[PDB]
């Protein structure tokens, strides 16, 4: 449960290199 | 020239009295009206008919003003022009070409709000077009007017004295038959017709707020407008009747007995058309509670 | 990181306090209301006006959009949602159904796709509709207060509602029953969007703050406020990342918000009134804001 | 559903005549299409063609949804089937949408006169122009009509690339800049007649000199 | 660019147009009205209810949601109208706890308020009868004197129910916008006046703010 944040973080992350 | 002109050309009244006249309404009136300029083109989200007459106004006085660090140094040292003629007659040209655009100016304002308050048809969409149509109809003819201002030596030097006076002292014929005529039409063309505007316009609007045909759930707020409505009307009157007044007697004397000793009354009387270029700000914009929300 | 975007377009044409404003799908059309009543299609490229629609009634508070692009809808204090046919045979727009049947005012009006749009309503229920026959295949009652504003999900298979009471109800759309409860706002909330994965969405309430709520857990996940702002949000949108948040305040401006780091970091300030309404393009790469100064702004 | 009646002028019913831009396309007994006009929506611009630009005028009347055309001076060069053709301009409108049942510089060329077709067949036709019709916009300027016999040119691809309203899928046009086709898959029996090209970069709207389809 | 040329066109004949109706509506005044149930809202003068009227040449729109938050979508109209019944002692309260939710309103700090104590008439006779003591729900009353045939018992009872609403209006007002009390029945014809000349000084207030003599 703790790790939905992270989770997010590293999607965006993901898809932030092909914005 | 004369010994009495030698007296006011080395005396405290030109010497010590006018710098100090000068030197205030430059440092309290080129930066009040600089803030003005900042609030109505930058903070100003619409282009409001009244912020139209009002923004030009703002620029009138503070171009009238601009040049007064060279006439500061004029009067200190003994009205000795060092800057050369050039600037002798700009500064003579964006003096009184501010001073009577400013005349105008407060004439539009006068007449736009007399309609408004007076006949609220409300078609301010459209009229925004037309402040900016006689805004530009006023700065061409100032420009039109002033032309003789540039065209005419100004700088005489007198060698009784050693100093060279940019407007003080100048030759006969110029005073008698070319300026007789600008200045004459300059104080009844553009004071005179435009007083008689400014002061029935805001009567009638005194007249108005006044009618008991007004609602009286608003006296509270409509008797503060009729305390501003004569404090504009007042400066206006008060510091541009005297120095035009005495420039018609100057004049007049001049061409029918040659008699020049008026100018030394008119320079004073000068002295309260100048601050009215630094009282405008405090009557005209800074009374307003919104306006100075936006200077804050 | 800091964010700064420079009003590319404005959009002028609207006489009266704009409202609502949805893109097309093509992330180049379109649609704005504003109380003028007239539904405006814009293109955003070249800010032409590509078709002007007099609405019957100009107390609009809604917008949208079809998918498809065929239809747009339109809804407000008339308690219908009308429906406009933009590819008529004839070369004009006209209305192709009116959706009556809500006892309040509509708030927030979303095609899910063609004969079948939700809208949500002052009379504290949402209804899903159908636009052949007009009639509500669903209703979503659960809410104690007006409704405020939908947000569907990418799959369209569930939508988001929040209502003056200061909570957000997920509701299953081929179900019909709220699925989730989402509380803790201190006053109305106004403004309701989803997070492009479709598992949150953000909330901008009256009480002067937006929050993140995660369907999986229904915790404060973010909560997105600083002393010095002290009004209300009046639309929030979401970037195509996910990771800015957008949100227009009654300050008169617009305000940036990492979603993730829950501070601010820009500001849109362009309009002299009200931000009213506020979304992204698909494509990402426009952001238009409509306010009560009666001017979009298109910022990149 | 939308009308076009001829007689000249033109009588509009069944559509927003305001909302539409009018041209005039004429065709002699056999030589092709000619733009021998165009009036915007409102009047508010006009165009003639250069063989009638100055002898041709082109007026058009709102209120009662009729337009116009008159000759100053008539030559032999003039007899020629003329059209009535609407057209709307706006982002993804379809110019050349619908035309009338007739009334008895960029050049652009068909490499083929006539073709044999038969069902069940995937005939392309091709069509060449003088100028890049790719716009700096990413739009291509180039348009398709078939002409069956007895029947007035309907269109097929607005931009080269859009299917018309009405028109089944069969049909598909395609280029790029400057060669351009159009796929017909599926062949029909009603697929037999003329085909032209059109471009509408700059006027006059110069056609194509036509492909007749057996 | 020649098709863009005709959508620009387009644009401008939409702008025409849209320039053409907001002259049109500029110079109509939109009034809201507000008040509880059982006063003559509906008398004294769609989803929605409406009313147009005009007065010397000058239009009004009047509005009535019968079906708050959408108090927000009538922000800068002309005025609002707000109707109460001074006869009701008992919900007079209830009305004045209304009115000081409207005129303190975040959204309806510039806008007027035109305040009607409807029915006149009832509280002449509620009171002249003397059947029922207004001291019950106000305790003030008993303090209070009348500074201005009218009865003087009905007057002093008339204008201690005006002084409430005002009182709560100048509280806040700051003269930002100003309440407007007035007296009327059923019958009274000049209520449409009423708020024609209260608009005329509410725009007054208006120009005078806005041109610096405020
Ligand atoms: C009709 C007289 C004429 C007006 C002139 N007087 C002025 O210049 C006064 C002076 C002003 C000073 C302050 C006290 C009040 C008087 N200034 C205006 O009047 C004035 C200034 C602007 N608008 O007007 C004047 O006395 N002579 C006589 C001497 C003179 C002739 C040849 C000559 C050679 C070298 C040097 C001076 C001269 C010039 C002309």
């Amino acid at each position: 449960v703790s790790k939905a944040a992270a989770d997010l973080m590293a999607y965006c992350e993901a898809h932030a290199k092909e914005d | 020239v004369d010994e009495f002109s030698a007296s006011v050309l080395t005396g405290k009244l030109t010497t010590v009295f006018l710098p100090i006249v000068y030197t205030i309404v430059f440092v309290v009136g080129l930066p009040s009206n600089g803030m003005a300029l900042w609030v109505f083109l930058f903070r100003t989200k619409k282009k409001h008919p009244a912020v139209i007459y009002m923004a030009n106004l703002a620029l009138a006085d503070l171009l009238s003003v601009i040049w007064f660090p060279l006439k500061i140094a004029y009067h200190i040292h003994g009205n000795n022009w060092i800057y050369g003629e050039a600037l002798c007659n700009v500064l003579i040209g964006f003096f009184y070409g501010n001073m009577y655009c400013s005349i105008l100016f407060m004439t539009c304002l006068s007449v736009q709000r007399y309609w408004v308050i007076v006949n609220p048809m409300g078609h301010s969409r459209k009229k925004a077009n037309i402040a900016i149509g006689i805004s530009l109809a006023i700065w061409l003819l100032i420009l039109l007017v002033t032309i003789p201002l540039y065209v005419v030596k100004q700088t005489i030097f007198i060698p009784a004295l050693n100093i060279t006076t940019c407007h003080d002292v100048l030759p006969e014929q110029l005073l008698v038959g070319d300026m007789f005529n600008y200045f004459l039409s300059l104080a009844i063309g553009v004071f005179l017709f435009p007083a008689f505007l400014t002061a029935s316009a805001y009567v009638l609007m005194i007249r108005m707020l006044r009618s008991s045909a007004m609602d009286e759930n608003s006296e509270k707020k409509r008797k503060r407008a009729i305390k501003l409505i004569v404090t504009v009307l007042a400066m206006y009157l008060i510091c541009f009747t005297p120095s035009n007044l005495l420039l018609v007697v100057h004049y007049f004397l001049i061409k029918s007995q040659g008699q020049s000793h008026v100018y030394a009354l008119y320079i004073v009387a000068l002295c309260l058309s100048t601050l009215n270029s630094c009282i405008d700000p405090f009557v005209y914009y800074f009374v307003s509670h919104d306006f100075r929300d936006h200077a804050k | 990181g800091r964010i700064q975007m420079r009003t590319r377009r404005t959009l002028r044409g609207h006489l009266a306090k704009i409202y609502a404003m949805h893109w097309g799908t093509d992330s180049r059309l379109l649609v704005s209301a504003s109380q003028d009543g007239k539904l405006i299609i814009w293109d955003s490229y070249t800010t032409n006006k590509v078709h002007a629609i007099p609405l019957r009634s100009s107390w609009v508070m809604t917008c949208a959009y079809a998918p498809s692009g065929n239809y747009v809808a339109c809804g407000g204090l008339d308690n219908i949602c009308s429906i406009y046919n933009l590819k008529t045979r004839e070369g004009n727009v006209r209305v192709s159904r009116e959706l009556a049947g809500h006892t309040g005012y509509l708030s927030c009006c979303r095609f899910l796709d063609d004969n079948q749009i939700v809208t949500s309503s002052g009379d504290t229920t949402c209804a899903l509709w159908d636009i052949e026959t007009g009639q509500q295949t669903t209703t979503f009652t659960g809410h104690t207060g007006d409704v405020m504003s939908l947000s569907l999900a990418p799959d369209t298979r569930l939508f988001v509602s929040g209502a003056c009471d200061a909570s957000a109800k997920l509701w299953d759309v081929r179900e019909g029953m709220c699925r989730q409860t989402f509380t803790g706002h201190e006053s109305d909330i106004n403004a309701i969007c989803f997070f492009p994965n479709g598992n949150a969405f953000a909330t901008g309430s009256d009480d002067a703050t937006c929050r993140l709520f995660d369907l999986r857990a229904d915790q404060e996940l973010m909560t997105y406020s600083h002393d010095n702002i002290i009004c209300g949000i009046t639309s929030v949108s979401f970037s195509k990342s996910g990771r800015l948040l957008l949100a227009g305040y009654d300050d008169f401006n617009c305000n940036v918000w990492d979603a993730l780091k829950a501070d601010r970091a820009g500001v849109l300030a362009g309009h002299d009134n009200r931000v009213s309404c506020l979304g992204v393009t698909d494509d990402g790469m426009a952001v238009a804001t409509g306010s009560w100064d009666s001017f979009l702004k298109i910022w990149n | 559903d939308v009308q076009l009646v001829e007689s000249l002028s033109c009588s509009a019913s069944g559509f927003a005549f305001s909302s539409f831009g009018m041209h005039w396309v004429r065709q002699a007994p056999e030589k092709g299409l000619e733009w021998v006009a165009y009036i915007s929506s409102g009047s508010g611009t006009i165009y003639y063609a250069d063989t009638v630009k100055g002898r041709f005028t082109i007026s058009r009347d709102d209120p009662k949804n009729t337009l116009f055309l008159q000759m100053t001076s008539l030559r032999s060069e003039d007899t020629a089937m003329y059209y009535c053709v609407r057209s709307i301009y706006y982002y993804g409108s379809s110019p050349f949408d619908f035309w009338g049942q007739g009334t008895t510089d960029i050049v652009m060329t068909q490499a083929t006169s006539s073709v044999p077709v038969t069902p069940g067949e995937s005939v392309s036709i091709s069509c060449r122009s003088s100028k890049s019709l790719l716009h700096s916009n990413g739009n291509t300027y180039l348009y398709w009509f078939l002409q069956r016999p007895g029947q007035s040119p309907q269109l097929l691809i607005y931009r080269m690339s859009n299917l018309a309203s009405g028109v089944p899928d069969r049909f598909s046009g395609s280029g790029s800049g400057t060669a351009f086709t159009l796929t017909i898959s599926r062949l029909e029996a009603e697929d037999v007649g003329v085909y032209y090209c059109m471009q509408h970069l700059e006027y006059p709207l110069t056609f194509g000199a036509g492909t007749k389809l057996e | 660019s020649a098709e863009d040329k005709a959508a620009v066109e387009r644009s401008k004949m939409i702008d025409r147009n849209l320039r053409e109706d907001g002259e049109k509506a500029r110079r109509e005044l939109k009034l809201l009205l507000l008040g509880t149930g059982e006063s003559g809202k509906s008398t004294f003068i769609t989803g929605i209810i409406e009313y147009p009227f005009d007065l010397q040449k000058v239009n009004f729109h009047m509005f009535d949601v019968g079906g708050r938050k959408w108090i927000q979508c009538f922000n800068d109209v002309t005025a609002i109208i707000f109707v109460v019944d001074s006869s009701d002692y008992n919900r007079l309260q209830e009305a004045l706890n209304d009115f000081k939710s409207i005129w303190n309103n975040r959204w309806l700090r510039t806008i007027s308020v035109i305040l009607f104590l409807n029915k006149q008439d009832l509280l002449a006779e509620k009171v002249l009868a003397g059947k029922s003591k207004i001291e019950d729900y106000f305790p003030e009353f008993a303090r209070y004197t009348t500074p201005e045939g009218e009865d003087p018992r009905v007057t002093r009872a008339k204008y201690f129910i005006r002084k409430e609403f005002v009182d709560i209006s100048t509280a806040s007002g700051d003269g930002r916008h100003i309440c407007y009390p007035h007296f009327t029945c059923a019958v009274d014809t000049e209520n449409a006046r009423r708020i024609f000349n209260d608009c005329k000084d509410i725009i007054l207030q208006m120009n005078l703010r806005e041109y610096n003599l405020v």
